[PDB]
């Protein structure tokens, strides 16, 4: 059970290991952020099956629906943010914005080699939403320089 | 697994309906007919009629058109379990017997073969009424008739409905005992011609106590007997 | 859209759509009863005398004691009933309704008609229906020939027993269907090549009467009639139907080897809601003994039929025990002029060495009308996703 | 209707032989013969459900044959519990019918009837009712019957007889016969007789009395 | 998946999933009554008498006027109630039963039976549960070995007062914890080592009897009890309770 | 169960079976579960940049 | 569907060519026949024996090459 590499293979399994060798799991987390949902589709059910009038408990599963509703859409919504920065078809993007460190002092290889993600985290979410704001900068601009190039030729 | 369950036995006087039910359960009940089969004692099974437990029609024997219907209940929720009631109409004294509720084999629907079967509920007929037994010794046949074997007996005589309980001794002697199985008489009432034999040796001087009971009354009865003449 | 080229196995016995409209009619007919008044004050002692005016002993002549609006005060009235409405309670002799032991029953709103409008069904985002083509398809196999469609033809919700009518006509011949065939237990369906056209009524002149039970709360009593009574009945031409059933014999022949004596026979047994033909006209419920219709024998080789009729106010749809509903009495004199469109058979085990070929009206639950007009229907989810191999390799 | 023949009316065998019960039609009917087991006190039992189809869940010691006509259920080493009653089924014409039956009876040596009769009890006389009775005990095999008589001239539909099971110990049965009558009409005569028949006897055992004495 | 290298804190006291627990189960509760029969015609003046085949002075026999299912006709009926059932509203003493001044009671139908299945809660989508492994845990601190799991334990849900029974039971020793212990406005939640069982019993031969109140409503009236009247108890092992608190003393 | 304050004097440990809402019978079964929110987003330094 | 078609590298295309190589024991059907005889309904028959076999491979093809690229970004 406990240690490096060994639980990768399942969701989270990771979250102890440094940055580095997290880095390989990311599909992992990814696909069990909204197909989980078929822990719900499957099982699902209403009149006659299971139940017969208590009507109230058939318009209970309003529960359930409001969490998939909000499941497919908390994850929509990253694809929107990580579509705007222009990154849209990757796990890993690099990206034109320098990193300003004082947003942290620490060098490349204890940020990967020595921190867990978890730690990590703690750190940048003083500085995210400059960061943010600054990816969505770089791509707006890098879209006309573009346009403005396919133009000039 | 396949069940039947039917209705306990009944006591009905002459010109009434009787009605016995059938719960069925544990395969699909709209597809098996049910036939219903009346065993009259002593004598040869007699076959009523069948039910499309589906459609809900029912097919009779020609004798019983008229006097006899039968119905059956069921919910498209639960198609696991139904059931068929059978009314007689309009009973006489000679309809005494068992009803069997009863099912085809498998596959069979078009014909006789009853695979699973009812406990089978005894309706018997008569315009008697709750009465305990008299009890008459058969006091020992004498060694003028009887030889080197004193038989004796308790012709508990003239009761309704069964059951009788019968003992010697209150149980003490079973050697050479009988309760031969009672005749229900033109009377409408129950008689059992109960003996015992044992060794001419002993005529009345061992004892013999015809211990006599008779549940459905609550009554209870005892008798000794001696040699006839 | 037709698609081209296509084969693939239908099957209308393990439909499951048959049983989402079953249980949709259920719950849309719940509904249109939810908001009408539960009538248990006429849950009462009834004093009854037969109806004078008038063969027909079944109209009885009932008085009894019903609250007003004010609580404190209450009113001696009267009504008449059919005598399938009513059941001896005890001189006069003396009643109550048939429902008043084991239910309460609803009275349904007279602004609802029950008139069975056409409904389609339609696929959900992301699936398909497809629809068999194929004029010669039985309810089972290979359709060689099939169209999608986003929905449903209009399928109206008729309800009915013995035989069912309004309903869709196969253009090519007669057909008939079944889960087997030869298992008894198995019903047949049959569909026929033309309609064939049913006149019903009721000639009662019919005068209803409002009682008002409470503060804002209204019962309609049958108040009076008006000139003399006489029977419900209906009528069919007896030349098309003799024709008719030559067509359906000369199919069933096929399946039961040729010379063999066919015959027909009335609804044996049991109650009034399985020995008889039972429908709803403009809101009255009929019950019809339909022995007119199937009593024929068929060796290989102008005029109406009438058939009587039967009526109740109370009436207790899909057999739901708890469920009463209470039907009141509409206006003047009603007729209907309808199709029969097919009808449901049951066959009987070998009778005789000759013929295994008795035939009676069936029935069971009310499911299989859906399975009438849903045949040919079946659903389907797009799987969009495909991997196949050609020549070309993405670069870095 | 179809009438259904068995036979014979019993048959007698040793646990560990073999038996054949027929049964027969009154027209054809083709291989549609069911066979039944009856066990007393319990519902029958399938054991061939068309000609030599054999029930499932049923020994193979049962089998059951034949044509469009006449039928065999055959046993190969009856058992303890194969003491029973036997029933062939018809259902090719409804109604469905059965034969008379067939009883299995487990064979044993002969062995003649103990007999024995009663006068009515004193009590019974003075209840006005007159009940003379015959015991007929622990013969083999079970074919037995009383003739009944009354100033010793036989009579007739004034009795009644019960017989018990066949006795598990030793294959015998005992016959327990009761002639009744008014007591006017016991009295009106003066003497009584039970005459006994059985399979094996040299004659006819004659018990009697003088009306009073046993 | 056991959450390799991870510590974190869990508190049991500030935990939301306990409080849907309770409003899950309430309104599970309410809609099992909600299909069944409102005996509001029972709350109706009761004639009175103590029972008679008995020490006991809890069950009062009573009896009262109630309507058939015909609306113009009602009868004389009778049913037995403990003496925590009825209030005397006054010769021989007259009754109400003790809720008829403050609200109607439903009767529970009983096709429904109140033994508790077990219940599992699982995580709507892009959520996880974490357990806590660590089998000295408190209920308040950083646990220093995790899972994830998609769905709990099956929970069941018994109610009780005093003490709690058939739930779960740690296995290193004895758990006493609570929100601070020395506050005496807080419960110390107290769980074995090992079960303790209890019997418990009713030993009357009850019969139950029907009443229809209405046109297919009826109530379950006490119909009768057949033998001895006996008092209804429950037994523990003298030697393993003592020796059970002989552990959480410790 | 529940305590009290000193009793007289010595003991501060008269217990008692308590009681209240009927909450804490699933706090009971629930003691050592806990639920979480991921949040699949990070964003980290490294030597590699995009070209246009 | 477009969260699975996207871990592929493949999430703004109708059809993609991709680096997993065709094991003919999936189907030992040759180029012509596949794309000339037969229907897509057809082939759906054969390859749901493989299909979770190809999801897995095109999932780790993707997963590696994401890496490899940002390596030939950092070799700058
Ligand atoms: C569509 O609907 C039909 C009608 O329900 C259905 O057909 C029926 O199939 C069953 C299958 O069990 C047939 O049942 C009998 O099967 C036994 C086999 O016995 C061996 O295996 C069983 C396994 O359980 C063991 O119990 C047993 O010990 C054996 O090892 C056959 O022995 C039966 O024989 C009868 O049928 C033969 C024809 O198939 C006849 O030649 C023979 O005489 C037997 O009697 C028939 O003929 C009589 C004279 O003409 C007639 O009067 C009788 O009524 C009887 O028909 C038997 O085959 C069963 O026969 C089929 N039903 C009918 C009416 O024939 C289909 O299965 C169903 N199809 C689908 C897809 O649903
Ligand atoms: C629990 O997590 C810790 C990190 O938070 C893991 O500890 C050690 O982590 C370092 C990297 O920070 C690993 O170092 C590398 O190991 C390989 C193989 O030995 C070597 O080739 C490299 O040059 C480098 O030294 C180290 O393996 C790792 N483990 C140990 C025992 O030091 C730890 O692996 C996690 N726990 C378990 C039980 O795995
Ligand atoms: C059904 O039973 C009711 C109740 O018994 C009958 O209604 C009552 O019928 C009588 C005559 O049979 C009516 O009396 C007559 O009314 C006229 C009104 O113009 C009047 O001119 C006569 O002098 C006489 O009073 C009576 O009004 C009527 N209603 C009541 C409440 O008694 C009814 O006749 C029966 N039959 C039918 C078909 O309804
Ligand atoms: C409508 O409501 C009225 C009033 O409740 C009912 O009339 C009453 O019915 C009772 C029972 O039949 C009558 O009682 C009888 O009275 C005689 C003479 O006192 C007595 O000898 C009998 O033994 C019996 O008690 C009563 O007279 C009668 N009228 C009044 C004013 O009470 C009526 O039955 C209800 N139903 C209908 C259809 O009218
Ligand atoms: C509706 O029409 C189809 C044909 O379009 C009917 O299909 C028939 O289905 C039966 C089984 O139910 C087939 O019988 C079997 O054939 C195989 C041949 O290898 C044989 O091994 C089996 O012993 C059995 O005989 C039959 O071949 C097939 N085709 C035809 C033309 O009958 C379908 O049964 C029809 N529906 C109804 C209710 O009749
Ligand atoms: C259903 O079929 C029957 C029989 O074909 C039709 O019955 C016929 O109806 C007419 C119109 O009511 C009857 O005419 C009237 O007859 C009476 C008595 O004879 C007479 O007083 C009138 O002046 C008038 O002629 C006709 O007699 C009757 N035919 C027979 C032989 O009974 C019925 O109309 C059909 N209609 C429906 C809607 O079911
Ligand atoms: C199905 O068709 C048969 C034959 O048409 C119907 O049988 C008939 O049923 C009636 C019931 O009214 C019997 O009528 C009566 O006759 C006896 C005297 O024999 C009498 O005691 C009764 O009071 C009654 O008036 C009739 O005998 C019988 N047979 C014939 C030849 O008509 C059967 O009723 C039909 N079932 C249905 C539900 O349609
Ligand atoms: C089967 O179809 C027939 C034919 O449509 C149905 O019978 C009736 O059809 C006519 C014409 O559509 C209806 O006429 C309309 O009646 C209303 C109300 O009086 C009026 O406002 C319109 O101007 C028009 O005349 C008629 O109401 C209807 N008859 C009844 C009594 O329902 C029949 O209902 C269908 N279903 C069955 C089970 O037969
Ligand atoms: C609809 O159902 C009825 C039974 O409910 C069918 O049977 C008919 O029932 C009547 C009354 O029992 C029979 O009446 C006859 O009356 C004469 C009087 O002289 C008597 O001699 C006869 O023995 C008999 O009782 C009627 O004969 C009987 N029907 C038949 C065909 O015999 C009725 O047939 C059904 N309706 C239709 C249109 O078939
Ligand atoms: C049902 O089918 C049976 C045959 O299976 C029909 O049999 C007989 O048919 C005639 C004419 O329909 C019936 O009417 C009477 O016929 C005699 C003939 O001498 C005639 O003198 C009378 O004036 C009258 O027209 C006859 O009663 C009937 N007999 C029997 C035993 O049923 C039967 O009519 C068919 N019933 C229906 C309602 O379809
Ligand atoms: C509770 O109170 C009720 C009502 O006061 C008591 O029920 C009644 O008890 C008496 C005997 O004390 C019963 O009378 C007896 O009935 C039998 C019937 O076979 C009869 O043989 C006796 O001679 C005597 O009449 C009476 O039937 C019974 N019911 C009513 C409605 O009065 C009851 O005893 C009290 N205690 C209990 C435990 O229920
Ligand atoms: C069940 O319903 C009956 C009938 O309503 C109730 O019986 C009656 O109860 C009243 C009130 O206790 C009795 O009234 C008293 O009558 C005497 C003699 O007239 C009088 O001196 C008193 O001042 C008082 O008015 C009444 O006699 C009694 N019986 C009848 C036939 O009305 C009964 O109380 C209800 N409850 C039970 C448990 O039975
Ligand atoms: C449940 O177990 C945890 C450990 O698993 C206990 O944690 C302890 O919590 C107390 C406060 O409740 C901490 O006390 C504080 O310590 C600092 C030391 O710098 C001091 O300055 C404060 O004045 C205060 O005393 C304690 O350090 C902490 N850890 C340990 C090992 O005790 C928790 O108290 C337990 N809860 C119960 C109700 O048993
Ligand atoms: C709970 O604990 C009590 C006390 O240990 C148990 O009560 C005892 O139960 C037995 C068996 O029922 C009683 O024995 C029987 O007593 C009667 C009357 O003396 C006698 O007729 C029987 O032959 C038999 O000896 C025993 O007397 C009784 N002891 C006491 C002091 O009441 C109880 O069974 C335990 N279990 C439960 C489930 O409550
Ligand atoms: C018609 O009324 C008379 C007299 O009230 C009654 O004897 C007869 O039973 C009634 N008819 C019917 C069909 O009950
Ligand atoms: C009409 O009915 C008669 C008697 O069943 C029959 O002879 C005739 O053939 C039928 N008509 C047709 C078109 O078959
Ligand atoms: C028992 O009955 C007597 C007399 O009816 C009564 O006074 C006493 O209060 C009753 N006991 C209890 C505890 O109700
Ligand atoms: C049992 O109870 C007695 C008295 O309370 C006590 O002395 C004894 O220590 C207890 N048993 C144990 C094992 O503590």
């Amino acid at each position: 059970a406990v240690g490096i590499g060994a639980v990768f293979l399942g969701f989270l399994g990771a979250a102890g290991s440094t940055m580095g060798a997290a880095s390989m799991t990311l599909t992992v987390q990814a696909r069990n952020l909204l197909s989980g949902i078929v822990q719900q589709q499957s099982n699902l059910l209403r009149a006659i099956e299971a139940q017969q009038h208590l009507l109230k408990l058939t318009v209970w599963g309003i529960k359930q629906l409001q969490a998939r509703v909000l499941a497919v859409e908390r994850y929509l919504r990253d694809q929107q943010l990580l579509g705007i920065w222009g990154c849209s078809g990757k796990l890993i993007c690099c990206t034109n914005v320098p990193w300003n460190s004082s947003w942290s002092n620490r060098n490349l290889s204890e940020i990967w080699d020595n921190m867990t993600w978890l730690q990590w985290d703690k750190e940048i979410s003083n500085y995210t939403q400059i960061i943010y704001g600054l990816l969505e900068e770089s791509q707006n601009q890098q879209e006309k320089n573009e346009q403005d190039l396919l133009a000039l030729d | 697994q396949v069940q039947l369950i039917q209705s306990g036995p009944q006591f009905k006087t002459p010109g009434a309906s009787v009605t016995v039910s059938c719960k069925a359960s544990g395969y699909i009940f709209t597809d098996y007919l049910i036939h219903w089969v009346r065993l009259v004692p002593g004598k040869g099974l007699e076959w009523l009629g069948r039910i499309n437990t589906n459609a809900g029609l029912m097919y009779l024997s020609h004798k019983f058109e008229g006097r006899l219907i039968l119905r059956r209940v069921v919910d498209w929720r639960t198609p696991s379990l139904g059931t068929v009631n059978m009314e007689l109409r309009n009973v006489r004294s000679d309809d005494s017997a068992i009803y069997f509720c009863g099912r085809v084999v498998d596959g069979f629907n078009a014909a006789g073969p009853l695979e699973f079967w009812g406990q089978g509920s005894p309706v018997i007929v008569s315009s008697a009424s709750t009465k305990g037994p008299s009890v008459f010794p058969l006091a020992p046949s004498s060694k003028s008739t009887s030889g080197g074997t004193a038989a004796l007996g308790c012709l508990v005589k003239d009761y309704f409905p069964e059951p009788v309980t019968v003992s010697w001794n209150s149980g003490a002697l079973t050697s050479g005992v009988h309760t031969f199985p009672a005749v229900l008489q033109s009377s409408g009432l129950y008689s059992l011609s109960s003996v015992v034999t044992v060794p001419s040796s002993s005529l009345g001087t061992q004892t013999y106590i015809c211990n006599v009971n008779h549940k459905p009354s609550n009554t209870k009865v005892d008798k000794k007997v001696e040699p006839k003449s | 859209i037709h698609l081209e080229n296509v084969t693939e196995e239908f099957n209308m016995w393990k439909n499951n759509m048959v049983e989402q409209m079953h249980t949709d009619i259920i719950s849309l007919w719940d509904q249109s009863l939810k908001p009408c008044v539960k009538l248990t004050p006429l849950c009462v002692t009834l004093q009854c005398t037969n109806v004078t005016n008038n063969m027909r002993g079944e109209l009885k002549n009932c008085s009894f004691n019903m609250t007003t609006e004010l609580r404190d005060k209450k009113q001696k009235v009267y009504s008449l009933f059919y005598r399938l409405d009513v059941v001896q309670i005890n001189s006069n002799k003396e009643y109550r309704l048939i429902n008043c032991n084991t239910s309460a029953c609803t009275q349904a709103c007279p602004k609802v008609s029950f008139e069975p409008i056409p409904i389609h069904y339609c696929a959900p985002a992301g699936f398909a229906i497809l629809k068999c083509k194929d004029k010669k398809f039985n309810g089972t196999g290979p359709c060689p020939s099939v169209s999608t469609v986003q929905c449903t033809h209009g399928i109206k919700p008729v309800v009915s027993t013995q035989l069912l009518l309004n309903g869709s006509l196969a253009e090519e011949e007669v057909m008939i269907r079944s889960e087997n065939i030869t298992n008894n237990a198995k019903n047949i369906l049959v569909q026929f090549n033309t309609p064939v056209q049913i006149n019903c009524t009721r000639p009662n002149n019919n005068t209803r009467k409002s009682i008002r039970i409470g503060p804002g709360q209204a019962f309609y009593a049958t108040g009076d009639i008006i000139g003399d009574i006489r029977q419900a009945h209906c009528n069919v031409s007896k030349a098309t139907w003799n024709e008719t059933l030559g067509k359906v014999v000369k199919q069933l022949r096929k399946h039961f080897g040729n010379n063999t004596i066919i015959r027909f026979a009335n609804s044996s047994g049991g109650d009034l809601e399985v020995t008889t033909h039972s429908f709803n006209c403009g809101g009255e419920f009929f019950y019809c003994n339909t022995s007119g219709l199937f009593n024929s024998t068929w060796i290989s080789n102008n005029d109406s039929i009438t058939l009587p009729c039967r009526i109740k106010q109370i009436i207790n749809m899909w057999q739901r025990i708890g469920q009463c509903m209470y039907a009141p009495p509409i206006q003047g004199v009603i007729r209907c002029v309808s199709n029969i469109t097919g009808l449901i058979l049951t066959r009987d085990g070998g009778s005789t060495n000759s013929t295994t070929e008795t035939f009676r009206p069936g029935g069971g639950d009310m499911r299989d009308n859906w399975r009438s007009e849903l045949y040919k229907y079946k659903v389907v989810k797009i799987e969009p996703l495909g991997v196949a191999p050609t020549r070309c390799k993405r670069r870095v | 209707q179809v009438v259904m023949t068995q036979s014979p009316a019993t048959l007698s065998l040793s646990p560990g032989e073999t038996a054949a019960v027929s049964c027969r039609a009154s027209q054809y009917v083709d291989r549609s013969i069911s066979w039944y087991q009856l066990k007393t006190g319990r519902a029958p039992r399938l054991l061939v459900y068309a000609a030599s189809s054999r029930s499932i869940g049923v020994p193979d010691r049962f089998s059951g044959s034949g044509s469009g006509r006449d039928f065999t259920l055959t046993i190969r080493g009856v058992q303890s519990d194969d003491f029973a009653l036997y029933y062939c089924q018809q259902d090719y014409y409804w109604p469905v019918t059965f034969g008379q039956g067939t009883r299995l009876d487990m064979k044993r040596t002969v062995a003649a009837p103990s007999v024995f009769i009663f006068p009515p009890s004193d009590e019974q006389l003075k209840s006005g009712t007159a009940s003379v009775v015959c015991l007929l005990n622990n013969f083999y095999p079970r074919e037995a019957k009383v003739q009944w008589k009354v100033d010793n001239a036989l009579q007739s539909g004034n009795s009644q007889e019960s017989v018990t099971e066949q006795d598990s110990k030793d294959s015998t049965y005992s016959l327990s016969s009761t002639l009744t009558l008014s007591k006017a009409d016991y009295e009106k005569h003066k003497v009584y007789a039970c005459e006994v028949t059985h399979q094996g006897l040299s004659s006819p055992v004659t018990k009697s009395f003088n009306r009073g004495e046993c």
